[PDB]
């Protein structure tokens, strides 16, 4: 803005900037989804531990 | 910041040929016989403290 | 605005001049002007032709004084009066020019604002003495490890880039600008080389480039260019170098290290040529003025490395000469090679091969030595120079096609592999203490066994695989700059670990 002596037009983006500091809308996308997939999963693998843990000691 | 460069650039050309247009002005005026005797006057005293 | 200050500046310069020495113009004509008086005139002044245009006077005649005019002569017309500068030829010399592009005369062609100068300085001065000079022991890295292996810089040295046109001509020289930014970022002010790069004969477009290329690199800030592009006058071309010596002379001068590169000399010369043919000397040998010699000679011994009583001061330079179709007889290539104290031929056909950098070692020669090389890789690279011209030899029967005896094929697999390790990527210097484990390893003939075409992969994983484990050891080849007993085991081991990756 000292360097652009054409005036209040480094005014006006700062104050466009100070607008736009206001981001994307988002946040957990994923927190239904994502606990239900490693539900099932985290069943899948207690299976295959108990499975092989009979096994073991068979 | 480059428009406002080329126009300090642009308004420094623009005044240059007003400068130009003064010229003529000047070498136009009896200014241009009373100028020569303030600078034969000046060779006097200049040749002279020489 | 910035104008009225302008013009109160410009009504500020007013006063008689009192015009000692007149002379009327006459013979005028092929930018060469001569002009009929000044009876007192020194030899190699500056003369302002009534005109606006400044001309250095090279031919006193007792008729007409030869002044060569050093702006175009459609300014200049028949009749003028001269007005004898009464110095002859300066230049301002200071720290300022550091991160500037100035023309011959000093004005900043990158319009950076006015130069600060600490000084201004003659642009023809004698060369450093017998007595001020002390012999060279402060090697100067590249980052081009065949460079520093085969043909060591040090300060105070001239050596001589020779070579066919443009082969990236230019790179080869900005590749060592390039490296001296290791140093250079570092406070080290006893190896802070200030670099400035001479462009002579060049047109403004490949010099923009080149700074361009430097500002990429963020090497501008601690660059000083020198520039007299191909529009400049054949005087201010002629005068380009010898006013470039100058200004490295301000830094060498205050002791600091500094270095210079003369890209190229081989337009020196033809500039010479047009201001001695249109100057009406007798035409030299080659057509080139005969007196090239001591023109060359008086500016390239200006580089020195001063003695320690002169502070150790140590201007280095580096001339480029283009080899018109590689003659190497040739009048003013045969003069530069002489001068210098090495030769670092590139060769066209090795540059096809795809060495690049190319070099022709056995016509590249370093006769200032390896007082100048890196302890360490003095040691590491021992055998280096032994391998390469067994290789040349063993290339030369090989040709013939006759079925190889086993000690020419482990000379000549072990040469394939070397010559593949010595290749490097352009615009990409790489730093000594990381070029000394890979001249080991292959001296330690661990890449002999390896793969020609994985060579390649396994200097990238190499150094990878150094900076993983071994930057310990890195660390203490920096800090320590020769191998000891347990670096070279260190070493040693490290490089025999990574053998199968």
């Amino acid at each position: 803005r000292s360097v652009l002596k054409n005036t209040s037009v480094i005014d006006k983006i700062e104050s466009y900037v100070k607008q736009y500091k206001p981001v994307k809308i988002d946040a957990s996308k994923q927190l239904q989804v994502i606990e239900s997939f490693e539900k099932h999963a985290m069943t899948n693998a207690k299976e295959t531990e108990s499975l092989v843990s009979k096994e073991l000691k068979d | 910041v480059r428009y406002e460069a080329s126009l300090r650039q642009l308004e420094q050309r623009q005044l240059a040929k007003s400068v130009i247009s003064r010229v003529q002005s000047e070498l136009g005026n009896p200014k241009f016989q009373e100028k020569v005797l303030q600078q034969s006057i000046s060779e006097i005293e200049q040749l002279l403290s020489k | 605005e910035v104008s009225s200050i302008l013009e109160e500046r410009i009504k500020g310069v007013s006063d008689e001049a009192n015009l000692n020495e007149t002379g009327r113009v006459l013979a005028v004509g092929d930018g060469i002007a001569r002009v009929f008086g000044l009876n007192n005139i020194q030899a190699e002044e500056l003369v302002e032709f009534s005109s606006g245009v400044k001309g250095m006077a090279l031919n006193l005649e007792p008729g007409q004084v030869g002044i060569v005019l050093f702006g175009s002569d459609r300014l200049v017309k028949e009749g003028e009066l001269v007005k004898r500068t009464g110095n002859i030829v300066d230049v301002p010399v200071g720290p300022g020019l550091l991160g500037r592009v100035v023309d011959a005369l000093g004005n900043p062609i990158d319009g950076k604002g006015p130069i600060d100068a600490a000084g201004r300085s003659r642009a023809q001065v004698k060369a450093p003495g017998i007595l001020p000079r002390r012999s060279v022991h402060e090697p100067v890295q590249t980052g081009l490890k065949a460079v520093d292996a085969l043909v060591p810089i040090g300060r105070g040295q001239r050596e001589l880039i020779i070579g066919d046109r443009q082969t990236g001509k230019t790179a080869v020289a900005l590749d060592t600008i390039l490296n001296q930014k290791r140093w250079n970022n570092g406070s080290d002010e006893s190896k802070k080389l200030y670099c400035v790069y001479v462009a002579v004969g060049q047109k403004r477009s490949t010099v923009a480039q080149l700074v361009q290329t430097l500002e990429q690199h963020d090497a501008m800030k601690y660059s000083i260019i020198v520039a007299a592009t191909a529009s400049e006058a054949a005087p201010l071309q002629y005068l380009a170098p010898f006013t470039a010596a100058s200004i490295g002379e301000w830094f060498r001068d205050n002791g600091k290290h500094a270095l210079i590169v003369y890209d190229d000399l081989s337009k020196q010369a033809v500039a010479y040529r047009q201001l001695s043919l249109l100057l009406r000397r007798p035409p030299g040998r080659e057509a080139y003025p005969g007196d090239v010699f001591y023109l060359h000679s008086r500016l390239l011994e200006r580089a020195a490395k001063l003695s320690e009583k002169e502070g150790s001061g140590s201007l280095t330079a580096l001339p480029v000469i283009e080899t018109q179709g590689g003659d190497v007889s040739a009048y003013i290539p045969t003069n530069v090679i002489s001068i210098t104290d090495g030769q670092i031929f590139l060769e066209a056909e090795l540059f096809y091969k795809g060495i690049r950098p190319a070099i022709n070692v056995g016509l590249s020669v370093s006769r200032v030595g390896s007082a100048a090389q890196v302890k360490a890789l003095k040691q590491v690279a021992g055998s280096l120079k032994l391998f390469l011209a067994q290789y040349r030899e063993v290339a030369a029967f090989a040709q013939f096609g006759s079925d190889l005896d086993a000690s020419t094929k482990q000379t000549l697999v072990r040469g394939e592999r070397l010559t593949q390790l010595l290749k490097q990527n352009q615009y990409s210097p790489l730093a000594t203490e990381e070029q000394v484990p890979l001249i080991y390893a292959g001296v330690n003939g661990h890449l002999d066994g390896i793969e020609l075409s994985r060579i390649g992969e396994f200097e990238s994983s190499f150094l990878s695989y150094l900076k993983s484990n071994h930057n310990e050891l890195l660390t203490e080849i920096r800090e320590k700059g020769e191998l000891s007993k347990e670096l070279l085991a260190s070493l040693k081991s490290a490089t025999e670990s990574f053998v199968a990756t």
